């Protein structure tokens, strides 16, 4: 029958991993870096777009930064249809729960109820797991600023500063070195900057390979803004911190 | 509207002796004021030493009958043709009559036989499988007219000895087979005079260790 | 249905996909179990090859699964939420239909049942996390201390370890604990857990958690401050 | 045991030169009992606004259904719902709910941030849309809302003399029902300006 | 059906 | 069941429940507690059909109790109450729906303040500084229109209280059996024994 | 080979190594005898045990008064036989108010054992039946094999050493199809049979399993001291 | 039917009568209404015959597997919670059930659970239930106090069905006692209302509305 | 849940010495409009059963198709089906029996009251009624609808007990028959005066007579009554 | 890979042959049958000297009149064990008595093919079922994950069975009393554990008519292990 053609994509090595969650991880590695740095009065996401081309439009684009609701927001690194998956079942998920309970979803529990779908596909159904690592970025009454990491294993992490996609091993380097906990955002902003510069595989960091976002108070008293930038405001930030 | 019940007549009785039990039932079957049959058995020897009478709509005693024949052919399938008790067929019948709870059997059944230390045992059930052991019981169409004799004449209710200012009680004591069956006839052919559904014939099915027996009686066909 | 037999036996009696899942235990990090006169201690590893980590907000590694019992594992951090959550849901069952919560016995039965029934199940692997389940059962003041493990088997322990390293902190224990006389107090039970994960942990600055759960639903998760005391303590002891 | 009239309400719309008015009554009650009197009809989803009469805990559902819709329609669309396009929504959500529909009288009402037409609608319980150049009225007293509407209205009224007719015509329609009052909002909307102002109205 |  | 109502003063928010239970011409019980402890900060009172009362309430409180240590943290009065009419607001189109009317009293901690709401069957929410269900409304709502002061204390809420179920005891028909009476403040919930 | 892995497929000279597997369970199983005259069927059956602490597997199945088989195999693929033949002969008499015929029973088994040799997922039945039975048309006995066919004997035997007693009754042919209105001697004939596939081992007490069936005999089987008779 | 428990410092007393009618029809005088679930529970059966009958031997039935289970006996609480959330499931569909949950375990001690058929569960010291149920409350709550000895707690719960077997007329039969202790529960006895009615009239002087 | 709309009237039958005899009118009412004439409500089952049946029509038909499919099933793999191992009138009574009471128990009843006439293999008489509520009942004579009231009482006094079997020919039963029909005819409302009759005997086998007619008929007296009364 | 359902040539179904292959790595369970009761005993085998050895239930209660004991994959048998204890309850509910030892047996051998592409595996635990009744008084029962079941008067399973089985077919007669069988059990595990026996590593029950199902406490099993003793240093 079927069986012959079967890869048993919920089984198990000798060693005890999960062979297509190690091998989408492997496949996550080559896509574009996003970085996630959470300050005392804000969150900064940062990402790399993947090499492009100069026809591209850039301005009516969307392929890393993603908002989920008006106090969460995601960057991405993998498969882009994969991840806009998933993003609709978030966002579909923050709105049951604001039904239900006439409140604005508390991070962590979408972030788990997310995680929980990714670990699904590795352990039954017999599909092959989402090929996407989420960094989630927002703010809620109960422990504010929040970062969160999740992976085609369906575990996830909080964070101050994380990178996730290419070149985490050099960006967590780098940003272990210049964090510190009473920074602020437009520091943070800097640092994000700083770190993809550096990490970068393209010879030089411009406006038009990056997305760029912000989760700030800096709204008129005790609400959260987002702030998802604009090319030329990309270009700008680019010049006031000395990069270009 | 359709309406899947019907009457379908006749009574039946039990009679519960020291060694033997007697299971009895009228073989007329009416609908409204019409005889469909003269002779229509509805005592039927169900194996196990069982004698088995389901009275009210005929449809369904039959039904039930026969389903609690073919219990009995599985019970003897699934446990090395173990001898099924009348106790163990009474709590079977019970769950055959309540798992129709909610569209029952229209039905008043009684079973008769000898329990597990050879004495005499009468089993009767309501409609939907509540059930009781009784020495005695009547069930059917005449069963007002037959049950309160029943009382009176095996169970000895309402009778005192004499001279004893109505202090002492007349003693339980068990029936002769010659005796109940005496009391079965003229059961019967009192419930023939009285009651329209009742008559034509008599047949006795008796139960003691040897098997079932067989008797049969004429009644009034008016 | 995705239907495949992925656990099934091999010609020599073993079902590997089991047994590859006490692999995935093997390399989670440690946990510890240990209970005393009047309590239970739950110790736990945390690797320290993350910096920038925000305790406030990353999952704990001991979990509440009602106010009076609690589960610490080691293995797969996805797998052990989905026996973590369908634990809760029996407990508050269990309340509902027998007024009373759940024994830990009966908790680590059910937890130990999910997790043979993944075992002989059509189109699901068994789950890569071996569990340690402690409390008090309600209006008791002995305690419990059970291990499942990816197999379904489960049994009760005075001490126990599992995760990386596990067989030399069990080995430790083996001849720390003595049955006849277990640690009297909390600070004894505490120190002798902490003690034996310092056998294999590095530092004990945030690479340790410790959980302490007293009778009648008393449950604290202690602070660095506190458990870095005891890691002072013992280190002070120790040169001699 | 009419769904439609356990609760009790009103709401009613009107439009202006450049503007639009939108306002309801505050009671809600069961039958003869009034139980609160803090009971708002009216939402809104960015610009857009809804009244919504009958069975109250219909009108809860809905705007949390609603709320819900307009939603994850920003996030994909990323703009506002507009009320033209607001409007079909409900009207498609309604007759889902055909043949078990909930006992609602709803209201559509505010101005295209595009064109700067102002824009009102009416349903049925099911869905029919209502549309209207001058006015649209929903609720217990609507037989009476229709009448003060009908007669105190003209066209081009300016927010202001707007929001004194759609007021009048409130006030009076509810004091001629049993199940309407106990309190009164209205909303006046412009083009970016949004004034809500509660009526001072007789309480019983 | 009788009752109690 | 019969009679449950609330009231929400200054610091705290206060439920009275009536202790009989009657079935045909037989009042059965005397000193049942018509109430769940949701929360330590939560709680709900209950009235309507026979059997669904209890299986709606216990079933309530097993979800809240459940998010309390999914999350090891308690919903606020408000979110728990949105959650409930959700649930009959649900049940109202369902086979057969729970016919039970419900008071949840609340204190929120995060904000500091008392809350009330009233729920019925149908799904229908209010917030309020008084509550009633059944018929019991139809003469306390009239009189706390006139003694309630939304700045009163606690022991002003036991009188004004007081003043209710002695009203209900001269002209209610049914005999039921007085009140059970809990507050609800920023130390939790206790009852009141001697009333 | 290459085309053995399960039953849904062919080999390259049209065989089916699952069916062929299935049947070879058979061959290994203790030897089990089937004969009859024109008025009684006879089983006979060789019990088989694990060690002298244990008993002796059960080997004959009563599946109505009129019918009934002995098996050779898969003992649990005999059960779920035999059960859906004790279903099948029981609806024709609820519904029908008739006997199953030995002859029906027979085409029965052998749709049911096809299906399991054309999908995917299943496997063919591991076990061999005799049926024996009195219907309408006198004596029946059937052989059944897991492949799916069926086939109407005067005698016959399956299980390891069979061929010795298949080659005896072919020889008795003649004399035991007249044993008419004595069964004891048709047992006879039969338990001869069996003894042509006995080696080091010889008939005991509770090693034999005897059942008959026949015009006026319900299906009835004899163990213990009840096949003594015949030894 | 008529049937009561009561709670009291020597435990718990229940008392059943023992008619069944159809309408008027008298249709047995013998019927056990107190069932044995274990020798530490016991359930009283008053509606439905077939109902009451069916259900309870089935709540034995899931009691036995409780103990089998958990290694331990079922609690009160929790066997009449496996009675009323089994009804609750049949709402509407028409069962009809007045029972009482008797028994004593170690964490509870003497406990009643009072169940029906459109999911009420109680917990009370005295209830009673049936057709009958006034009759027998207005003996027994202007008799009832705490203290009462194991004979005279026997006597008034015999008293009070025979009340109601006289003044109900579907009431009637015999009455069956039972005592439960710490122990577990104990028979004393079917009385038949025939000779008791007659005894207890002579003996205690009244029921004084009879011709003597 | 149905209601009747074309329907057949009485069917009458009764047992004799070698056999059985059954008859019933060719007649399809539509309530008072009596519709159709040629409807044959006599289905013969091989040579050896005559299903006689009476009620809703459409019904009748649909129970024709599953006598007629049972006929092939029975021969399917059978080479004794015209011998041994063909169809008993016991064998096709209580198939019908079955599907009646299941229909019932189903609230859709079909709509009849079936006689199955016919002669088992031994040669015994048999002749069993079954009906739309599942209902059966075997009885020397047996009819439905009218002939319950008014044939069942004539041909008793013929057959009144079992042993009055034997001591009935095949003339003498037929002559009862041909009479109840026309005493029918007299007083049933919905009956027609054209009928068909089944003679199925142990020897002779099955006789199927078909286009009789009610004849030898007393209307005379009719001319001698005037007014109702005075 | 291959179908859970194969033949071998040899006629035998994979998976079944290697489910019994596990069994042999169980821990020994041993049962006798007297006129007296039937008697059953288990090695218990901790892992570890810090895990508490009562808490290893290997020996389990079915009903009043049936026992069990297990041996290979026991994590398997909870399944069984619940389907037995159902059997037997829903039995007494359908019929007001006790189920024969014989038909429990039967019910959970049903079980054991119920597997393929149902559960996905065969079970790998082996179970000693005991029991009584009316009909066939004291009874032994071997069931298999193939489906199979044998009476027994005595049988070994697991690790040390082919060994113990041997010592049993030479020890057991038709008049063993009740203590003859007890001392038996606890005689032949001590020969083939690898531990040295005691209360704590292994476990004692019985099944009489008069009393039912009966596990032993670590006392009266430690003075059975001690009068054993006794008698074998007594000639
Ligand atoms: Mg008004
Ligand atoms: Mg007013």
């Amino acid at each position: 029958g079927s069986r012959r053609y079967d890869s048993r994509t919920t089984i198990f090595s000798p060693e005890g991993r999960l062979y297509q969650v190690e091998y989408a991880l492997e496949s996550i590695s080559h896509a574009g870096t996003a970085i996630g740095i959470m300050a005392s009065d804000g969150i900064v996401l940062a990402a790399e777009r993947k090499v492009t081309s100069t026809l591209l439009e850039q301005d009516t684009s969307t392929e890393k930064l993603y908002k989920l609701n008006d106090k969460i927001a995601v960057a991405v690194a993998g498969l882009t249809a994969d991840a806009e998956i998933l993003i609709n079942t978030a966002r579909i998920h923050a709105q049951n729960y604001l039904k239900t309970y006439n409140e604005d979803i508390p991070v962590e529990i979408l972030v788990r109820r997310l995680s929980d779908i990714k670990q699904g596909y590795t352990q039954h159904g017999g599909l092959r797991p989402f090929g996407v690592s989420f960094i989630y970025a927002g703010y809620d009454d109960r422990y504010g600023y929040q970062l969160y990491t999740s992976n085609p294993s369906g575990n996830y992490t909080g964070w101050k500063a994380i990178s996730v996609g290419a070149n985490t091993s050099a960006a967590q380097t780098l940003l272990q070195m210049d964090y510190k906990d009473d920074m602020k955002v437009d520091d943070a902003i800097e640092l994000a900057l700083k770190t993809l510069s550096k990490t970068t595989d393209s010879s030089a960091l411009t406006y038009d390979r990056l997305e760029f976002a912000t989760i700030r108070k800096g709204a008129n008293d005790g609400e959260v803004y987002q702030k998802i930038f604009k090319p030329q405001e990309i270009k700008d930030i680019l010049v006031k911190t000395g990069i270009t | 509207q359709f309406n899947p019940y019907g009457d379908n007549g006749g009574t039946i009785l039990g009679i519960a002796g020291e060694d033997f039990a007697v299971l009895a039932g009228d073989t007329r079957n009416i609908t409204d004021y019409s005889i469909n049959s003269r002779y229509e058995p509805k005592v039927f020897d169900c194996g196990d030493n069982i004698v088995m009478s389901a009275n009210g709509f005929a449809a369904d005693g039959d039904a039930l009958v026969k389903r609690f024949k073919n219990s009995v052919k599985w019970y003897h399938f699934d446990h090395n043709d173990k001898k099924l008790s009348i106790n163990s067929a009474a709590r079977n019948i019970q769950h055959l009559l309540y798992g129709k709870r909610f569209f029952p059997y229209y039905v008043h059944t009684i079973i008769a036989g000898l329990d597990e230390d050879g004495k005499g045992a009468v089993y009767s059930f309501d409609p939907v499988g509540s059930y009781e052991r009784e020495q005695c019981r009547a069930g059917g169409a005449a069963a007002s007219l037959i049950m309160p004799f029943l009382d009176n004449q095996v169970n000895f209710k309402n009778q005192y000895e004499p001279g004893t200012n109505g202090k002492v009680k007349k003693p339980l004591k068990y029936l002769s087979v010659e005796e109940v069956i005496k009391l079965v006839r003229d059961s019967f052919t009192s419930a023939t005079e009285r009651h329209i559904q009742v008559g034509d014939g008599l047949e006795i099915l008796i139960v003691t260790k040897d098997g079932v027996r067989k008797e049969f009686y004429e009644l009034k066909r008016d | 249905g995705y239907d495949r037999a992925l656990s099934i036996f091999s010609p020599d009696g073993h079902i590997f996909q089991v047994e590859y899942a006490l692999e995935a235990v093997k390399r989670g990090t440690c946990a510890v179990g240990v209970k005393g006169k009047n309590c239970v201690v739950l110790g736990c590893e945390r690797r320290s090859t993350l910096k920038l980590q925000d305790t406030r907000i990353t999952p704990s590694k001991v979990s509440k699964i009602d106010s009076h019992v609690v589960l610490s594992f080691s293995g797969l951090n996805a797998d052990s939420r989905i026996l973590i959550e369908k634990a809760r849901v029996e407990a508050q069952s269990h309340r509902l239909t027998l007024e009373d919560p759940v024994t830990v016995e009966y908790l680590t039965r059910y937890v130990a049942g999910v997790q043979q029934r993944y075992t002989q199940s059509g189109g699901v692997r068994p789950f890569g996390v071996s569990t340690l389940i402690a409390g008090f059962d309600p209006r008791d003041d002995e305690p419990k201390l059970y291990q499942t493990e990816p197999s379904g088997i489960y049994s009760s322990w005075s001490a126990q370890t599992i995760g990386r390293n596990s067989k030399t902190v069990r080995e430790f224990l083996e001849k720390n604990y003595d049955r006849k006389e277990p640690p009297a107090t909390v600070e004894e039970c505490v120190k002798l857990t902490v003690r034996s994960l310092l056998e294999v942990v590095q530092t004990g600055a945030k690479n340790i958690e410790i959980t302490v759960v007293k009778p009648d639903s008393d449950i604290v998760a202690l602070s660095s401050e506190e458990i870095n005391q005891y890691v002072t303590q013992i280190e002070q002891e120790k040169q001699e | 045991s009419d769904p439609s009239s356990i609760n009790g309400g009103i709401v009613v719309a009107m439009t202006g030169k450049d503007c639009v008015a939108i306002a309801c009554d505050l009671r809600l009650g069961s039958q003869s009992l009034g139980v609160s009197n803090k009971f708002e009809k009216i939402f809104h989803y960015g610009h857009v606004f809804l009244g919504i009469t009958g069975l109250a805990t219909d009108v809860t559902t809905l705007n949390e259904m609603f709320r819900y819709k307009t939603n994850l329609y920003k996030l994909k669309e990323e703009r506002a719902i507009e009320p033209e396009t607001f409007t079909q929504l409900v009207s498609s959500s309604l007759y889902e709910r055909r043949f078990g529909p909930y006992f609602v009288g709803p209201v559509v009402a505010g101005i295209n941030s595009k064109s700067g037409k102002p824009f009102i609608a009416g349903f049925d319980l099911i869905g029919c849309i209502d549309e209207a150049k001058d006015f649209i009225v929903s609720g217990t007293a609507s037989d009476q809302l229709f009448g003060m509407c009908e007669s105190l209205y003209e066209p081009n009224l300016e927010p202001e003399d707007l929001f004194e007719t759609i007021s009048q015509a409130l006030l009076n329609a509810a004091d001629r029902d049993a199940l309407s009052g106990w309190g009164a909002v209205v909303y006046i909307i412009k083009k970016d300006e949004v004034v809500k102002r509660y009526l001072k109205m007789r309480q019983d | 059906a009788p009752l109690x | 069941m019969d009679i449950i109502l609330g009231i929400r003063v200054q610091d705290s928010v206060i439920l009275a429940s009536s202790k009989a239970v009657t079935r045909g011409i037989s009042v059965l019980k005397d000193s049942d507690d018509k109430t769940r402890q949701l929360s330590p900060h939560t709680l709900m009172s209950f009235a309507g059909e026979a059997g669904d009362t209890v299986q709606f309430a216990e079933y309530i409180q097993a979800n809240i109790q459940l998010y309390s240590i999914r999350e090891d943290y308690e919903l606020s009065p408000q979110a728990v109450s949105s959650f409930v009419r959700q649930e009959l607001a649900k049940s109202i189109r369902s086979r057969r729906p729970y016919q039970v009317n419900v008071l949840i009293g609340g204190y929120d901690k995060k904000k500091n303040k008392p809350e009330l709401y009233q729920i019925d069957y149908l799904g229908t929410k209010v917030e309020l500084p008084y509550g009633a269900h059944g018929y019991s409304g139809f003469y306390t709502f009239s009189l706390l229109d006139h003694h309630y002061r939304p700045d009163m204390t606690t022991e002003e809420g036991l009188d004004l209280l007081k003043l209710c179920v002695q009203e209900l005891e001269k002209r209610m028909p049914m005999d039921f059996k007085g009140v059970i009476v809990k507050i609800v403040d920023k130390d939790g919930i206790r009852q009141v024994d001697d009333f | 080979n290459n085309y053995d892995g399960d039953t849904v497929t062919f080999s390259p000279t049209g065989r089916l190594f699952q069916v062929e597997y299935a049947l070879e369970a058979i061959k290994q199983g203790s030897v089990t005898v089937g004969l009859r005259s024109n008025t009684h069927a006879v089983l006979v059956a060789l019990k088989r045990n694990a060690d002298e602490l244990s008993s002796y597997q059960k080997k004959i199945i009563k599946c109505d008064e009129h019918m009934g088989l002995s098996l050779a195999g898969l003992a649990p693929d005999a059960r779920v036989l035999s059960n859906y033949l004790r279903q099948q002969c029981n609806y024709s008499s609820l519904v029908f108010n008739r006997k199953l015929a030995v002859e029906r029973a027979g085409h029965l088994l052998c749709d049911k054992a096809q299906k399991n040799t054309q999908s995917y997922g299943g496997r063919p039945y591991g076990v061999g039946l005799l049926i024996i039975g009195y219907d309408k048309s006198g004596a029946h006995l059937l052989e059944f094999q897991p492949s799916g066919n069926v086939t109407e004997l005067y005698g016959t035997a399956i299980g390891a050493r069979s061929q010795g007693a298949k080659t005896y009754l072919e020889r008795t042919l003649d004399t035991f199809i007249k044993i008419d209105g004595n069964p004891d001697e048709l047992i006879k004939a039969g338990v001869e049979a069996i003894s042509q596939s006995l080696r080091d081992e010889s008939l005991t007490v509770d090693n034999l399993s005897i059942a008959i069936v026949g015009k006026d005999t319900p299906f009835t089987i004899y163990d213990g001291e009840a096949v003594a008779k015949y030894i | 039917t008529t049937t009561l428990a009561f709670r009291f410092q020597g435990g718990i007393i229940v008392a059943v009568d023992s008619r069944a009618t159809a309408g008027n029809w008298v249709a047995s005088q013998t019927v056990k209404k107190v069932i044995e679930i274990n020798p530490f529970l016991l359930g009283t059966m008053a509606g439905g015959a077939a109902d009451c009958q069916f259900w309870e031997t089935w709540l034995g039935s899931q009691c036995r597997l409780h103990e089998l289970r958990e290694k331990e006996r079922i609690s009160v609480a929790a066997a009449s919670k496996i009675l009323s959330n089994l009804v609750y499931q049949y709402k509407g569909a028409g069962l009809s059930m007045g029972t009482m949950i008797c028994g004593y375990t170690r964490k509870e001690g003497p406990t009643i659970y009072y169940v029906d058929s459109d999911g009420t569960r109680l917990k009370g010291d005295i209830f009673c239930v049936g057709s009958g149920q006034t009759f027998a409350y207005g003996v027994l709550d202007s008799n009832y106090k705490w203290d009462l000895s194991v004979e005279d707690a026997l006597y008034l719960g015999k008293r009070s069905i025979l009340a109601a077997a006289h003044r109900d007329a579907y009431s009637g039969g015999s009455v069956n006692l039972y005592h439960v202790t710490e122990d577990g529960w104990i028979y004393h006895g079917n009385h038949d209302v025939g000779e008791l009615f007659w005894k207890v009239k002579e003996e205690e002087g009244s029921f004084n509305n009879v011709i003597g | 849940t149905q209601q009747p709309i074309v329907t057949g009237t009485s069917v009458i039958s009764m047992k004799y010495d070698n056999g059985v005899i059954i008859a019933a009118d060719n007649l399809g009412s539509y309530g008072s409009l009596l519709r159709f004439n040629g409807v044959e409500r006599l289905i013969p089952v091989g040579d050896n059963t005559v299903v006689g049946i009476s009620g809703d029509i459409s019904d009748m038909q649909h129970i024709e198709r599953l006598l007629k499919d049972l006929v092939t099933e029975n021969a399917y793999d059978n080479p004794l089906a015209d011998a041994e191992e063909a169809l008993e009138p016991s064998y096709i009574f209580e198939y019908l029996a079955t599907v009646m009471y299941q229909r019932r128990s189903k609230m859709n009843p079909l709509w009849n009251a079936i006689i199955v006439a016919g002669v088992q293999s031994n040669g015994d008489q048999f002749l069993r009624y079954v009906n739309l509520l599942g209902v059966t009942y075997s009885s020397p004579t047996l009819a439905t609808g009218f002939g319950a009231h008014m044939a069942n009482p004539l041909l008793r006094k013929v057959v009144d007990r079992e042993s009055d079997i034997p001591k009935t020919t095949v003339q003498v039963a037929e002559e009862a028959i041909v009479n109840a029909m026309r005493v029918l005819y007299y007083r049933d409302a919905r009956s027609s005066r054209n009928f068909s009759l089944a003679i199925i005997d142990k020897n002779t086998g099955l006789t199927f007579k078909k286009n009789l007619q009610v004849e030898n008929m007393k209307w005379d007296f009719a001319k001698d009554i005037k007014g109702y009364g005075t | 890979d291959r179908g859970v359902s194969t033949f071998s040539p040899e006629g035998r179904l994979f998976q079944v042959e290697y489910s019994l292959e596990a069994i042999k790595l169980g821990s020994t369970a041993i049962g006798i049958a007297t006129k007296e009761g039937v008697v059953l005993g288990v090695e218990k085998r901790a892992t570890s000297p810090l895990l508490e050895s009562d808490s290893i239930e290997k020996i389990v209660e079915i009903d009043r009149h049936i026992g069990c004991a297990m041996s290979g994959l026991t994590a398997d048998a909870r399944s069984m064990i619940e389907h037995a204890r159902t059997a037997a309850v829903t039995h007494n509910l359908y019929y007001d008595e006790d189920i024969n030892v014989e038909s429990l047996t039967q019910s959970v051998c049903d079980l054991a093919l119920r597997f393929g592409e149902l559960m996905s595996r065969p079970f790998g635990v082996a179970l000693l079922i005991a029991g009584h009744d009316a009909d066939d008084g004291y009874q032994l029962f071997h069931a298999e994950p193939s489906g199979t079941f044998y009476r027994y008067n005595a049988k070994a399973i697991g690790s040390g069975s082919e060994g113990a089985q041997a010592e049993l077919l030479n020890e057991w007669h038709s008049s063993l009393t009740l203590k003859e069988a007890e001392l038996l059990v606890l005689k032949i595990l001590k020969q083939v554990m690898e531990e040295k026996l005691d209360e704590n590593n292994a476990q004692l029950s019985c099944i009489t008519k008069q009393d039912g199902f009966k596990i032993y406490d670590n006392e009266k099993t430690a003075e059975l292990i001690k009068e054993l003793k006794e008698k074998e240093a007594a000639e």
